[PDB]
DNA sequence: TCGAACTCAGACGCGGCG
DNA sequence: CGCCGCGTCTGTTGAGCCGATG
RNA sequence: AUCGGCUCA
């Protein structure tokens, strides 16, 4: 996805939507301190969400039920 | 000529212009229309909040730029509440409600 | 903070006093000398707030522990001085004084509250006369102004029962004094009499304002002011100057005025003054209070010192140069730069050059992250000075941080959507931006000193949305019509040109190769030429079978240049797209078949590869133009002598008088003209084909080699136009009038031309450059009304649910093709089903998105008329659906609910303005006749003749679909049968095309009776035959004493009873109009086709379709069907008793009959049709006809205009624009609403789909629908400040004000002002949650 | 408060007068 | 109803430079 | 900050 943009609009439906997606991805590990899935390549987080969204790996459903099993598991090891 | 930060206005609290004086370059409206074609939406909010009039978050852009964090905290335009008190000087109530 | 929507009001005292900080009283603003600020003046330390952050003014307290401590000695509270920007103050008036806007605005809303006329209070307030506010004598009554001189006698006869005062306190009293409910209540009831138009209309208004006073909750008494407001000091600042000197706005003199003016009248107010003093001191607080408001209004305009007018408050708003359109639509912005363009064709497209110094100052904070990171520099200034010193791991650093971060590039002006777009930095150094070449048709770019602007995007999402809506690579066909956008352009066409092509004689003749591979080494070695015929081995791949490739082999028949071009045509294409001489029209069909067929990317790779190879081989010929390619040709001499030598005859002719003026000048252009034609054919003749070279034998010719030749036949630059300009002769040419001079130009640019010829070139040459730069100005401003009508709509819903739409034909009629059905049918969806001839063959489940496919198979079917859904029908409230408008263009699919309509059509219609203001029926081709709904009879003679303008001849091929269509007058002759095969190159239709008859379809006697000449006509018989008959005068010459009588013939038969039209009952007399001589007099029949009588005969255009601008020659439209009468004669003008078969007659007006009618007196027709002639006014055919009428008339026309000069828009843009002019409605019976107030018309449709359920029967109103310009349909809207931000900003203000408006914030303006998220595009879900959660709580 | 201003022009709606 | 006359309100977009005045 | 004047595409 450096150049064309194209499979990963196919991928999830709307020129739109896409941005949204890669843009909470690229987010979760600007900061968020998550590890990347694809490898690196010497590449910005932006083109690596665009990549792991163009092979099929981070949908929007995947997204949160990894957040909910992540939130639920930390708070019972709270305790 | 380029710049990254300046000096600003005193009126309208918005860069200054020229390269005699180190100023901005200017989006106008025929622009606005370009980019609202494409639905292009952050990229103009960007463009009208934190690059040119909230003072509060272009102080606070450039603590998140330099600080490795990509975001952005917008507010309302001052030039606009300018407007409402120029407009309720006259003796016209404007004034925005509430939620 | 956050709000929902904002609101206006009038704003009464105790809201006045509730806003200010504390009165002003002296109008002091600081010390000359020492720079304080005057206690109690504009800039006060006490009203407004402190100088410096929490010190207070004589310098006691200091700095956070007296936080709010009100300093007891100087009086200043100790806070921030961000509070000099918002605290207000007021002045206290000594005398009440009147607002201007509610004044002297159109209409006048005080005049039309009170009803008196507008002088009378101008003059009362001017201080001139005086008025009665009361008397309780009733001899007087209320109102009634009385000057001074009348008032005396009033004064003495009764004396005390009667009030009577002058100046703003009696309005005051008199406003005071009216209720608001029994004046409604009494206009209401009284209303409903008698409906005169002056009478209703007027009612109508000062019902619905006194409703919005008694509604809104405002008080009338509050229009004229008694406590001024004053705004802060920051917004009005005094900046110093290098020399002591204060340049300060206007707003601190106009106040100054009117602090004065209010001291002194207050004085003179106290000491009980003579009263003539007051008079003069009152009216002029008015004066200087009302040029406070706005200047240059009610007088003249009180100016500076420099003879310039001040600047007002009112003229901060409004203008090119107020707030809402130079400060708060375009902002100025930061990180940003701008420099001067040039080449460079080493990039790839999606990337550009910048120098090192501007991508070192844009990316700054970039950098300090960075490094601070890396551990290189401790703290800020330690980057601050690594960085400017330059140290080679800067450019390190700065070379990391730009990689994979795209920049906005921009060129002004931005004409259409393709005008910014996202490139890839590539750093270079020098001092230029160097950009591609492939992408310069888009921009419109020239490289001889352009300018061009850099934007960079900082955050996270802007950077993706700068990658994957705008980039470079992503939007390759333009959204006015789906042509691609990336045509190679001048240089590079000339090399796969110069390649692609075959010399007879070369070598290497005909020696055969075994691939691409040593063809590219023969070439190199240099043992044969880039161009000799050969034959070659290569192998090819069709994919053909189910979406996988496959591979054939074969000896093709090729030259060397081909076989080396086959090297990069990527692995799906045929080999005969190389097989020839390669024009830019080929090149361009070999992308847009790879476009097809292999999708995106190969079109990316493929594109940029022939840019590569395409410079790399022409600079590789060497092609240069010299002084021997300008070639005269030789018989050039002959041509010219022999045009002269007949001149010269032409002339002889003349001066012995055998021709008259005009026929010389006519001969003799025709003759010049001629002579150019054929030295021009000449030139062409030597030109192209003389090259004769041999080979192997004796001679044989070729195409040329010829550089001029090259250049102008591949395309690269010129034409055949501007060669012959170059060769032959030029042309005549044309003088400022427009006429055309006789004497033309005869040498051409190899020879020179002679002096008085060069000044007769400048004629045209500076009408040209004049017209060239007063376009722009009313092109622009066509684009502004067009974007700002067309702003709202959004699509929103996915499938409306209506029901049937429009119907598409071909428009070809008049001549041949103009459009076929292919073009104005893909990507509409299917209305319904449509039948096939071969029926049973259903298509659709009612909608289908017509691809190409599903044309080509409609295509080979003999169909020609189908039904479309357009977006002028779909019901969904506030905006469309997402199959009502069909395809995207620029996708290529169903569009994607979420799109911003308006502004794309409006761009895309309002861009090509800059290219913009520069007898007999013959059957051409063989073909049936088909008349259908036609009245004919044959004629005496044995052939046909028509009797019904409702058909004109429609020539028909063998399949179904028409030929052609000719519209045809009224009973001329014919010469052939209907439903027949008629031959081709035939006068199928005949008349004198001055000439119009009277025929008699029917048979019998026509004898004179009814006319008896010299009353209705006179008795002129012809002196060169001796036949004539009693001519019908024209309404003029035509005497009174029979001009109530029509003209009448009967058409008898030989009994004496009126012939009846065949088959009915109808008496057929002719009551003849004016010119129709009859020719055949008493006592002789007219039968079957026989002539009773014959009777004898740019730009604007665009933006006045537009406008809804009627034209001042209303061809009157027949307003309902059937037989028809006239009536009364020539008061003016006549009347029209319309004869309704089973209905009213008395409608009825004028007449224009000063042009030549259509209808008799007696005849049958249909509702709309035409009565006099000429063009049409818009609101006429919305009226009588539908919305579907007007907008096949609209979109017609405007199409028209467009593509008379090869300009092509899709038709979807022309409809859009009209459904944003049809959204008004007046009602006409009533049941909730009022009775014929204008309407939005989706609240309208929303309350008849509510009351008229099950809850009502029939209460739910009727109402007709109604038309507007769009400079008028776009000001009256819901919303006031889409509405005040571009024209007319007092008047919307003011009635907004009135009235108690509320914005509700919904457009795509009214959120780019307040700093929200567009609803359009990606701010669009979260735009929407909003909206539900404002619904769950 | 005397001192100019001039021949923009095209369109629309209102106040008088028939 | 129908002339006929009157005062408002519109007229491209970015940049570069130097006198003038307060 | 306003005004006038020249220039670029
Ligand atoms: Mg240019
Ligand atoms: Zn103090
Ligand atoms: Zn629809």
């Amino acid at each position: 996805a450096r150049v064309t943009v194209q499979d990963a609009v196919e991928k999830i439906g709307n020129r739109f939507d896409l941005v949204l997606v890669a843009a909470r991805r690229a987010r979760q590990m600007q900061v968020g301190g998550k590890d990347p899935l694809v490898p690196e390549e010497n590449d910005k987080t932006t083109v690596i969400a665009l990549r792991e969204i163009e092979e099929g790996l981070i949908n929007n459903q995947i997204l949160d039920v990894r957040e909910r099993q992540e939130q639920q598991e930390q708070e019972a090891a709270e305790l | 000529h380029a710049r990254s930060t300046g000096s600003y206005s005193l009126v309208t609290q918005q860069p200054l212009g020229g390269k005699a004086q180190f100023g901005g370059q200017r989006f106008g409206e025929m622009e606005v229309w370009a980019l609202e074609a494409y639905g292009a939406a952050y990229t103009l909010q960007e463009m009208l909040t934190v690059k040119s009039d909230d003072v509060n978050g272009r102080t606070k852009m450039y603590k998140n730029i330099v600080d490795g964090n990509h975001q952005m905290e917008p507010g309302m335009p001052e030039s606009f509440n300018v407007l409402l008190k120029e407009i309720r000087s006259l003796g016209i109530n404007i004034e925005l409600e509430d939620e | 903070e956050e709000f929902d929507a904002i609101k206006i009001a009038l704003a009464s005292p105790d809201m006045i006093r509730s806003w200010s900080f504390g009165e002003v009283k002296k109008p002091e603003t600081i010390n000359y000398r020492t720079f304080k600020p005057e206690r109690d003046g504009l800039f006060c330390a006490r009203i407004f707030g402190p100088v410096k952050d929490y010190e207070c003014l004589c310098g006691k307290y200091k700095r956070l522990k007296h936080r709010g401590v009100i300093c007891e000695k100087c009086g200043v509270e100790v806070t921030q001085t961000k509070v000099r920007r918002e605290r207000m103050g007021h002045i206290e008036l000594a005398s009440p004084t009147a607002h201007i806007w509610f004044l002297k605005s159109l209409p006048s809303r005080i005049g039309l509250l009170l009803d008196m006329p507008l002088r009378d209070i101008e003059r009362v307030l001017y201080f001139e006369s005086y008025v009665v506010i009361e008397g309780g004598m009733t001899n007087l009554e209320r109102q009634q102004i009385l000057t001074e001189e009348q008032y005396l006698d009033a004064l003495e006869e009764f004396g005390d029962e009667f009030d009577a005062k002058m100046g703003a306190e009696a309005i005051q009293a008199l406003l005071k004094s009216m209720d608001l409910e029994q004046e409604c209540e009494q206009l209401r009831e009284e209303l409903n009499e008698t409906n005169s138009e002056t009478k209703r209309k007027k009612l109508t208004k000062r019902i619905k304002l006194l409703e919005a006073f008694v509604q809104s909750g405002n008080k009338p008494e509050w229009m004229i002011l008694t406590v001024l407001p004053v705004l802060p000091p920051d917004l009005r600042p005094l900046v110093p100057l290098d020399g002591g000197r204060f340049a300060t706005s206007d707003l601190n003199d106009l106040y100054r005025r009117v602090i004065n003016r209010n001291n002194r009248l207050k004085r003179l107010l106290d000491l009980a003054a003579p009263d003539i003093i007051v008079r003069n001191e009152k009216r002029m607080l008015q004066e200087a209070v009302d040029a406070l408001l706005d200047n240059g209004r009610r007088g003249r305009a009180i100016t500076g010192s420099n003879k310039r007018p001040l600047k007002s408050l009112a003229d901060m708003i409004k203008g090119k140069q107020g707030r809402f359109r130079q400060n708060l639509l375009g902002k100025r912005v930061d990180y940003s730069g701008r420099s001067v363009i040039t080449v460079g064709p080493y990039l790839r497209l999606h990337q550009c050059g910048l120098p090192k110094k501007m991508a070192l100052e844009l990316f700054k904070p970039f950098i300090y992250g960075k490094l601070e990171l890396r551990g290189l520099a401790t703290t800020i200034k330690a980057a601050k000075k690594m960085v400017e010193r330059e140290e080679a791991v800067v450019w390190d650093i700065l070379d990391e941080v730009i990689r994979e971060h795209p920049v906005l590039l921009n060129r002004a002006p931005t004409l259409h959507r393709l005008g910014i777009q996202a490139f890839e930095p590539v750093l270079i150094e020098g001092k230029a931006i160097q950009l591609h070449p492939l992408v310069c048709a888009a921009y419109n770019a020239d490289f001889d000193g352009d300018q061009m602007a850099v934007h960079v995007p900082l955050t996270l999402e802007a950077q993706l949305e700068a990658r994957a809506l705008m980039m470079s690579t992503n939007n390759i066909l333009s959204p006015a019509n789906g042509e691609p956008i990336i045509v190679p352009s001048q240089d590079v066409v000339l090399g796969l040109y110069y390649m692609t092509r075959d010399c007879v004689n070369a070598k290497g003749e005909g020696m055969v190769l075994t691939g691409p591979k040593e063809a590219e080494r023969l070439y190199r070695s240099g043992l044969a030429s880039l161009h000799a015929r050969v034959k070659v081995r290569i192998t090819e791949y069709e994919k053909d079978a189910n979406g996988e490739l496959v591979a054939k082999t074969s000896l093709k028949d090729t030259t060397v240049g081909r076989a080396i071009l086959w090297m990069i045509v990527p692995k799906g294409l045929p080999y005969s797209i190389v097989n020839q001489a390669l024009g830019k029209k080929a090149i361009s069909k070999m992308l847009n078949t790879c476009y097809r067929i292999l999708g995106l990317k190969p079109t990316v790779i493929f594109a940029d590869q022939i840019m590569y190879t395409g410079f790399a081989y022409a600079a590789r010929s060497g092609a240069s133009v010299g002084i021997d390619d300008m070639v005269i040709p030789e018989k050039k001499h002959e041509i010219i002598s022999e045009a002269e030598a007949e001149v010269a005859e032409i002339q002889e002719q003349f001066q012995s008088g055998l021709v008259t003026a005009g026929e010389r000048y006519n001969k003799v252009i025709d003759i010049w003209a001629a002579a150019n034609d054929r030295v021009s054919k000449a030139m062409m003749d030597n030109l192209q084909t003389e090259t004769v070279i041999n080979r192997d034998g004796q001679e044989e010719k070729q195409v040329s080699f010829n550089s001029i030749y090259m250049m102008a036949d591949s395309g690269a630059r010129g034409s055949a136009a501007q060669i012959r300009q170059l060769a032959g002769m030029r042309g005549l040419m044309a003088k400022p009038d427009g006429s055309i001079i006789e004497t033309p130009i005869t040498a051409n640019f190899r020879e020179g031309l002679n002096v008085l010829q060069y000044f007769i070139s400048t004629h045209g040459a500076r009408k040209g450059l004049a017209d060239t730069a007063l376009k722009t100005a009313n092109s622009g401003y066509l684009t502004r009304r067009l974007v700002d009508v067309a702003q709202d709509l959004v699509v929103t819903e996915d499938d409306c649910g209506t029901h049937e739409g429009i119907m598409m034909t071909p428009v070809i009629e008049g001549g041949d093709v103009k459009e076929p059905l292919r073009d104005r049918v893909l990507g509409r969806v299917t209305a319904e089903d449509v039948l096939k001839p071969g029926t049973a063959d259903i298509l659709v489940p009612r909608n289908t998105l017509l691809h190409e496919q599903w044309c080509d198979l409609l295509e080979e079917n003999s169909v020609d008329a189908v039904k479309v859904r357009s977006v002028v029908s779909c019901d969904t409230d506030f905006g469309v659906c997402a199959h009502c408008y069909g395809r995207d263009l620029a996708r290529g699919h169903i569009i994607n609910k979420g799109e911003a309509i308006g502004v794309i059509a409006a761009q895309s219609i309002g861009e090509p303005g800059t290219q913009l203001t520069m007898s007999s029926i013959q059957v051409k081709n063989k073909g049936s006749i088909k008349l259908s709904n036609v009245k004919s009879v044959v004629n005496s003679s044995g052939k046909l003749v028509i009797t019904s303008r409702n058909t004109e001849l429609k020539l028909i091929d063998e399949f179904g679909r028409t030929k052609e269509s000719y519209k045809v007058p009224y009973g001329a002759v014919l010469a052939k049968g209907d439903g027949e095969q008629v031959a081709g190159g035939e006068t199928v239709a005949n008349w004198d095309p001055h000439t119009m008859p009277v025929i008699t379809e029917v048979s019998g006697f026509v004898r004179f009776t009814d006319m008896i000449d010299g009353q209705t006509i006179t008795r002129q018989t012809d002196e060169l035959t001796g036949l004539s008959s009693l001519v019908v005068l024209d309404s003029a010459e035509r005497t009174a004493g029979g001009k109530d009588l029509r003209p009448a013939l009967k058409i008898v038969d030989a009994q004496g009873n009126d012939v009846l039209i065949p088959g009915t009952d109808m008496p057929a007399q002719y009551f003849l109009p004016g010119k129709a001589i009859v020719q055949l007099e008493d006592g002789v029949q007219i039968s079957s086709g026989d002539t009773l009588a014959r009777i004898p005969q740019g730009l604007p255009r665009v933006a006045d379709l537009f406008e809804a601008r009627r034209p001042k020659e209303p061809a009157i439209l027949a307003e309902i069907s059937g037989i028809v009468s006239f009536g009364k004669e020539t008061k003016g003008k006549r009347r029209l008793v319309i004869t309704p078969v089973d209905g009213s007659d008395p409608y009825e007006e004028m007449i224009p009959k000063w042009r030549q009618l259509n209808v008799f007196e007696g005849e049958r027709v249909e509702r709309g049709d035409v009565i006099s002639d000429g063009p049409e006014a818009p609101h006429d055919i919305l009226r009588l006809r539908g919305v579907h009428a007007v907008t096949r008339y609209i979109v017609n026309e405007v199409q028209d205009v467009y593509r008379l000069q090869g300009v092509k828009i899709n038709d979807k843009h022309i409809e859009v624009i009209v459904r944003q002019m049809l959204r008004k409605a007046t009602i006409v019976n009533a049941g909730s609403s009022d009775f014929l107030e204008g309407e939005q018309v989706e609240y309208s449709r929303v309350k008849i789909a509510n009351r008229e359920l099950e809850a009502n029967g029939k209460v739910g109103a009727t109402y007709s629908r109604d038309l507007l310009g769009i400079t008028k349909a776009s000001l009256a809207t819901e919303s006031f400040i889409s509405a005040a931000s571009f024209q007319e900003t007092t008047r919307v203000l003011t009635e907004a004000a009135v009235a108690g408006k509320r914005d509700e914030l919904r457009g795509l303006k009214e959120n780019v002002i307040v700093g929200r998220l567009i609803p359009a595009g990606t701010g669009y879900a979260y735009h929407q949650d909003r909206m539900r959660r404002r619904a769950a709580g």
